[PDB]
């Protein structure tokens, strides 16, 4: 009778954890007469019950949730306590665990709607008045003290708890529910709540530290709740987290190491110091790159604090670099640009710092000392075969045509500095070849000759941050390879090849011009994101996770991206599958859509720039949009993607699969790419991985909302769903397979909204180039917000970003941030009224129009979210290269 | 397998009737009851049982797909585009079925059968395809599109024919044995060596050897390496060796990389490759002077890592045997090889232009007091062989007495007790324990305990094989710290300190105890060497050496070896210590300290113990 019982209590959880609750049901139903025989199974009766009753107060709604889960509450404060739940130490955490989070779930149900609470039943109203302890108020303390049970029982849980596995989740729950107490009161004007959650901060950081302690994932991912939360509370947690952090293991912040060296300059920089010394002792190769991006931009704060933090910055530095063969690399690396680039770059920043009157010499000597020590003078540090060819023809068109530097260029000649700079351009883009072997590129790394004496570099991109790194596994450079090919692409970055020991070839791809950190910043929040993924049970049924590849910025304007291996390009992919008569009229036909785009807008404008583009905007309406739109698609052939599946798959099993991933990995991408909002998505930015099926998105280069901002051209659309994807689902649809995941991977994304938008404080806090720049080009102007946000506040700009990217993730309608986008970057053109007309919608043809703007539904929203990405009206008139039609 | 009842004197007989003939026939043949061995069909019914019986969770690791990449890679093709095309000869139709899509199958059903039938079969099919292959490979329009190019085919169907070519079924071994062989003739010929099918050849044989389950592939791999290089520079012309990406130096590169990698099954691979290659390697004498010294230090360095492996999987044994056979290509080629030409710069050694065997014995020399207790033992063995074939051919007594002189006496100390080269650590460093900055964790009592055990062993060595006579070291003219050491651990470590006393899991007691019980002997040697070495300086290991410590030791590992922490599950280690003991007892008879020893003796070995055992019932 004992195996018996236990026998159907194990079948029961697993009907639980199958979401299987009306079987579960009757299983325990029937189980209720046996498990009063004993003590052992009442009490392991009505913990399945209990559990069982949490479960399955998911998907009811407010007053439907309180009274799921306020039967469980009437037989917990009973009986069992007799010489049971004092002899059972985990029977009492798993007691207590359970009636914390049961009035946990009654005061979150009471709390979004608290006009529910005698809409239930008066009995049950009363039962709820007389459960928290406080009386005679309406809402004002029952949910309060309903909070102060919640936090009692699980504080009891955690002191039941410290005598792993066990005790990591009574430590995570209550530091949960914790920290989304601390969070509840950041919208709420209040000083006696903040007086009654200002306990909470230390049980936050303490528990949570301590969970990481044991080896947890799911504390590695709050960690900047934790760098976060020291700006909010720093005087009871600054000491408390500086003792906490040092018990945890060496190797549990490489991921989060370049939140912490960035950090390194604030009035923070205590807690976090021992990790980033010890870090620097054991692993001084995960450490030296983010803090050789990082020590360019500190500005220390002279005070009785910041001198220690400039000696231990100073001292880290010593730590470090240790024979300059880092520093080497990365100045044989930045060998390898074109110098046209760096011209063109120099020219523009310049450009920017004349343009801003009260103009000085204190800040024109630091941009000519670096162009006068990478262009000017050929006594360098070290270049070879192209660069001497460059400046022995071009460095004396320096010398007079501007002169000295610091003594000739400082007038303001905003007209005549531009015109010489023209002048010498037009010749700069006239003379540049395409560079070689390595012979002639870099005379370092191609007799760059491991054995100096022990001079030991690894190949960037390693030390993932999830375990003990092992440094001997990792492989180290051995060699560099004589072949690089230079990719055009408007800017021009080299793929080279770095030998490692093993003797293998590893490419990597340098690219100059542009900092690096934005496209890591976007990895890493990637990485979090099918982190999120993983622990969420619907996706990690389906095995969602997005395709990561390692970016390593090494200064600015210099930076390595891993080259991923037989993958093509989304383009290639389908220019390779077309036939010889496919691909002849689709490049070389004056009704190809490539031509007839062109002459299409020519006839709505009469321009030829693009300029065309604003003036088919108010020039044209929806219908003779639409149906050249549909008219100028019909024109290529029709299923591409099926035949290039057809054509790398087995059978008919090898091409559902392949179908199938295929799908589900771009409807990943497309809400992973929205969250964070990526534009540029023309089909040249898609890698599909040839021997597994799935999508890559590679270049995070307009990373959050700009590319309908800072362009000629706005991009409405959310994500890429033209035509050839839409064709592939034949003979179904887009509303079957690329909606239920698109409808998963944002339900695990907002259930938990406080992962995502801690990890942007970097954002923040250690701003990237191109946004301040941004934030620049964003001040020149100025039009609505300006009498709304504060200027004078902060950086502001990526406070901005987050304030999106949460509000999108809180519920948002896409119309809505998209028009708030063009309203932020687009004032003042002429088509900015036909620019929100079209990204809203038209109200009877459309559905993301008859929708509220906010307080959006999980379902809702990606319905609304899938009308704008395939819509004729908004693909009809975007950027000619983006290609709508393919 | 269906089995009924044939015609047997059981049906005819019971054909007639039911009466007694077949129950006499029945007592015959359902009684034979003799024994019978369990078939095939028994055991498929057990695998059902077993699959069952495991569970439901343990179960679905039949299925090992459960990993999305690896779901992923097996859904596409060997290859895009078909290649093997076959025109089916009927009389009037010829129609074309593609050989590509029954290669996965008939691959699985080679290798995996369990049915002689089926297996033979496959085996049949897929050689006859491989034929066709290489026959549809060599086509007549031209080798870009007229040949179609089937590196695809082969990069999948290379490591299958290595393993059936080590099958252990005689059939499949006879077929595809030959047809590897005859594969690296045709691949390593002059119409197809500059091709990527050969280096997905190599590429195939060069993954068979590191593979960590099959001890037959590495073997046969390691046979496939050495036919590799002997058809490579054979049948092709000897300038065009260097410019392709499978020569030579190219494999020995790969070699390196092998084995120095720190996973064990790599090194034990590279470790196989040069067991058989040395001898192609031996003949050929414009590629063994530059790399003999460059592999010697490499394999050296290798056999130093495989010091903290699993001692099961047998690194050690494999690369000792490949230091051992570059050793004897150094003696064969000695005459030429203390020359001072510029050969490939081992890795390690500062950098010069000139490359004698005499760094090298100097390098050996260096190292010979380093941790790893192998490595050391040939680093000592292979500089004890080298010295008497140089200039002058010396003894190792005068060669070391004018090293010694021109560089300083505490050099030699600095080598002994300095625990290897790349470090200044050892027992100068740290003579007693007392000291190693930190909780005392279990991994460094045992590195030092292994490093006293470097320097005792060196100590031992030198004394006894009377290159140096005792007296101008272990005095102390130079200051060394051995004998503070052996002092140090007859005092507080020797007889004990377990766990226990060496803080000051019962599984990681054994792996202390093995290693303070090889220090233990290996002290009583080195006092023994002493004492029969140098019959003039007992003087010196007086107040640390031979005292009373030494005697407790001594007649507890005399009298109950146990109670150090000796296992008596070892055979060796007990069969040997009546040999150490003898001798130590032996030697400490031309001692003063006889008297010592003999009152040692006297407390534990009594006649009053003799008759109190035995007065007990036995
Ligand atoms: N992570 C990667 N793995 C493999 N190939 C890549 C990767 N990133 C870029 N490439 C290759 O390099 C080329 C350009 O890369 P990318 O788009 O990132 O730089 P870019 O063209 O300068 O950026 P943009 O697309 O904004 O112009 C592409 O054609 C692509 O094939």
């Amino acid at each position: 009778r004992s195996c018996k019982f236990s026998m159907k209590m194990k079948m029961i959880d697993s009907a639980r954890k199958q979401n299987n609750f009306s079987l579960a049901m009757k299983l325990l139903k029937e189980l209720h007469k046996e498990s009063k025989t004993r003590d052992d199974w009442l009490v392991s009766w009505v913990q399945s019950y209990c559990r069982l009753s949490h479960c399955r107060s998911r998907s009811q709604g407010c007053s439907e949730q309180v009274l799921t889960v306020l039967k469980t509450v009437s037989l917990l404060d009973e009986n069992n306590v007799s010489s049971y739940l004092s002899k059972n130490i985990l029977a009492f955490r798993d007691q207590n665990i359970l009636l914390g989070t049961t009035y946990r779930i009654i005061a979150n149900a009471l709390s979004s709607e608290p006009a529910c609470l005698a809409e239930i039943e008066e009995d049950k109203a009363r039962r709820i008045l007389e459960l928290s302890g406080s009386s005679s108020e309406d809402s004002e303390k029952v949910i309060a003290g309903l909070y102060q049970r919640a936090f009692q029982h699980l504080s009891e849980a955690v002191q039941a708890a410290e005598e792993a596995a066990g005790v990591i989740d009574a430590y995570m729950t209550l530091a949960d529910f914790c920290d989304q107490q601390l969070r509840k009161e950041e919208e709420n004007a209040s000083v006696i709540d903040s007086a009654e959650l200002q306990a909470y901060p230390a049980l936050v950081v303490e528990k949570m530290l301590k969970a990481l302690k044991l080896n947890s994932n799911e504390a590695r991912l709050k960690f900047p709740r934790l760098l976060q939360i020291i700006e909010r509370y720093p005087e009871e947690t600054l000491s408390l987290m500086t003792k906490e952090i040092s018990s945890v293991p060496c190797w549990q912040f490489i991921s989060w190491i370049s939140h912490m060296v960035a950090l390194l300059d604030k009035d923070q920089a205590v807690a976090v110091q021992h990790s980033v010394e010890e870090i620097t002792d054991n692993y001084p190769q995960a450490i030296v790159y983010p803090f050789i991006i990082s020590s360019e931009s500190y500005s220390f704060k002279d005070t009785s604090t910041g001198h220690k933090n400039k000696e231990f910055v100073a001292r880290i530095k010593s730590k470090l670099d240790q024979g300059g063969v880092i520093q080497d690399f990365i100045n044989a690396l930045d060998q390898l640009s074109n110098p046209e680039l760096l011209f063109k770059d120099w020219s523009n920043d310049v450009r920017a710092e004349l343009a801003k009157t009260p103009v000085n010499k204190k800040n024109i000597e630091k941009m000519y000392e670096r162009m006068y020590a990478a262009l000017g003078d050929p006594k360098a540090p070290g270049l070879g075969a192209f660069r001497r060819k460059f400046i022995q023809t071009f460095g004396k068109e320096f010398d007079k045509h501007f002169g000295k530097g610091g003594s000739k260029l400082l007038r303001m000649k905003l007209s005549d500095f531009n015109d010489i700079t023209n002048m010498l351009l037009l010749k700069m883009n006239k003379d540049s070849k395409p560079p070689g072997n390595l012979k002639e590129c870099s005379p370092w790394m191609s007799d760059f000759k491991v054995e100096f004496l022990r001079n030991e570099l690894e190949i960037p991109g390693q030390y993932d941050g999830r375990g003990k790194p092992l440094p001997e596994y990792h492989v180290r450079i051995a060699g560099f390879d004589e072949r690089v090919t230079v990719m055009a692409s408007l800017r021009r970055p080299k793929r080279i090849i770095i030998r490692g020991h093993d003797e293998r070839e590893h490419p990597f791809l340098v690219k100059g011009g542009e900092d690096l950190r934005q496209d890591q910043r976007v990895e890493q929040l990637f990485q979090v994101m099918n982190g999120i993924l993983a622990q969420d049970s619907a996706c990690s049924q389906r095995a969602l996770q997005l395709r990561t590849y390692s970016v390593v910025p090494m200064t600015s304007r210099l930076g390595l991206i891993e080259w991923l291996e037989n993958t093509v390009t989304l383009k290639d992919l389908l220019l390779n599958t077309m036939s010889q008569e496919e691909k002849a009229a689709y490049l070389s036909d004056p009704r190809a859509p490539p031509c007839e785009y062109k002459d299409w807008l020519t006839k709505m404008s009469g321009k030829h720039d693009v300029g065309a583009y604003m003036l088919m905007y108010k020039g044209a309406n929806r219908t003779e949009t639409v149906t050249s739109f549909r008219k100028r698609e019909s024109k290529v052939p029709a299923d591409l993607l099926k035949r290039a599946f057809v054509r790398m798959s087995t059978s008919p099993e090898a091409f559902l699969a392949l179908r199938s991933h295929f799908a589900s990995s771009h409807a990943l991408i497309c809400i992973s790419h929205w969250i964070l909002g990526i534009g540029d998505r023309h089909l040249n930015n898609f890698m599909v991985a040839m021997e597994t099926g799935g999508v890559i998105g590679i270049d995070f280069g307009h990373a959050f909302g700009s590319a309908t901002q800072f362009l000629p051209v706005p991009e409405l659309m959310p994500f890429r769903l033209t035509r050839q994807f839409i064709n592939l689902m034949l003979p179904m649809k887009e509303t079957g397979l690329m909606y239920s995941i698109m409808v998963h991977a944002l339900r695990a994304f907002r259930s938990d909204p406080g992962l995502l938008t801690n990890t942007m404080d970097v954002f923040v806090k250690e701003p990237s180039f191109d946004w301040k720049n941004f934030e620049q080009k964003m001040l020149k102007k100025g039009g609505s917000w300006i009498q709304e946000i504060n200027v004078a506040e902060k950086n502001w700009y990526p406070r901005q970003k987050i304030c999106y990217a949460k509000r999108k993730l809180a519920g948002a309608n896409p119309a809505v941030i998209t028009c708030d986008e063009l309203l932020l970057g687009h004032e003042k053109a002429p088509a900015f009224r036909d620019y929100v007309a079209v990204a809203r919608g038209s109200k009877d043809h459309n559905i993301r129009a008859q929708e509220p703007e906010s307080g959006l539904s999980e379902e809702t929203q990606v319905k609304c979210l899938m009308d704008q990405a395939t819509d004729p009206n908004i693909l009809g008139r975007t950027w000619e290269g983006w290609e709508p039609w393919m | 397998t269906k089995n009924n009842w044939e015609v047997s004197a059981l049906s005819r007989a019971a054909q007639k009737g039911f009466n007694k003939v077949v129950l006499k026939h029945l007592k015959k043949t359902k009684n034979l009851s003799s024994n019978e061995a369990i078939s095939l069909e028994e055991i498929r019914i057990r695998v059902v049982q077993m699959l069952g019986s495991l569970g439901g969770q343990i179960n679905k690791n039949l299925l090992t797909v459960t990993s999305s990449d690896e779901m992923m890679k097996s859904y596409v093709a060997w290859d895009r585009e078909k290649r093997l095309s076959f025109a089916v000869p009927f009389r009037e139709m010829k129609p074309v079925i593609f050989l590509d899509v029954f290669l996965p199958r008939v691959t699985e059903l080679a290798l995996t059968a369990s049915d002689r039938q089926t297996k033979v079969a496959a085996c049949e099919l897929l050689h006859s395809m491989v034929m066709f292959m290489l026959g549809k490979a060599t086509q007549m329009p031209e080798g870009g599109q007229g040949a179609p190019p089937m590196y695809q085919l082969y990069k999948r169907t290379f490591p299958v024919l290595l393993r059936l070519a080590c099958d252990v079924d005689q059939v499949t071994r006879q077929l595809y044995e030959p047809l590897v062989m005859q594969l690296i003739h045709w691949f390593t010929n002059n119409k197809k060596f500059e091709s990527q099918d050969t280096v997905a050849l190599l590429e195939a044989i060069l993954d068979g050897i590191v593979d960590p389950v099959d001890s037959t592939l590495r073997d046969f791999c390691g046979r496939c390496i050495r036919e590799f290089l002997k058809w490579s520079i054979k049948q092709i012309t000897p300038q065009q060796q260097e410019k392709s990406p499978v020569n030579t130096k190219s494999l020995f590169k790969r070699l390196y990389s092998l084995a120095l990698h720190p996973n064990a099954f790599k090194r034990l691979g590279a470790s196989l490759a040069f067991n058989n290659i040395y001898r192609e390697f031996r003949e050929e004498e414009s590629l063994v002077e530059q790399f003999v010294f460059e592999a010697l230090v490499i394999y050296m360095e290798s056999l130093a890592l495989a010091h903290a492996d699993e001692k099961s999987l047998g690194t050690i044994q494999q690369c000792c045997d490949a230091i051992d056979h570059l050793c004897r290509i150094i003696e064969k080629k000695h005459v030429s090889l203390n020359k001072a030409k510029k050969r490939r710069l081992p890795r390690g050694f500062p950098p010069s232009a000139s490359l004698c065997l005499l760094d090298l014995v100097k390098w050996l020399l260096a190292h010979c007091g380093r941790p790893q207790t192998e490595c050391r033992h040939k680093s000592i063995e292979l500089f004890y062989k080298f010295v008497p074939l140089l200039p002058g051919n010396r003894s190792p007594n005068l060669w070391l007495k004018d090293v010694l002189k021109e560089e300083g006496v505490s050099f030699l100390i600095n080598t002994f007790e300095g625990g290897g080269c790349g470090q200044p650590s050892g027992i100068l460093a740290q003579p007693t324990l007392l000291y190693l900055r930190g909780p005392f964790s279990l991994q460094a009592t045992l590195c030092w305990l292994d490093l006293l055990l470097a320097a005792l062993e060196c100590y031992n060595t030198f004394i006894g094989e009377r290159t140096v006579g005792a007296l101008q070291v272990l005095g102390t003219e130079a200051q060394s710290s051995l004998l503070k050491a052996v002092a140090f651990f007859l005092e507080s470590i020797a007889m004990h300190d377990i766990i226990a006393a060496e803080k000051c899991s019962p599984q990681e007691g054994e792996r202390y105890n093995y290693s303070k019980c090889t220090v233990v002997v290996r002290i009583m040697e080195f006092t023994t060497t002493l004492l029969n070495t140098s019959p003039e300086g007992w003087k010196l290991l007086k107040k640390d050496l031979c005292n009373t410590h030494l005697m407790r030791v001594l007649v507890q590992t005399l009298c109950e070896p146990a109670s150090i922490g000796f296992n008596i599950g070892d055979v060796q280690v007990m069969a040997h210590l009546p040999d150490v003991c003898v001798n130590l007892m032996k030697a400490l008879k031309m001692s003063p300290y006889k008297d010592i020893l003999e009152t040692h003796l006297r407390e534990k070995i009594t006649a009053q113990s003799i008759e109190e055992l035995c007065a007990v019932n036995l």
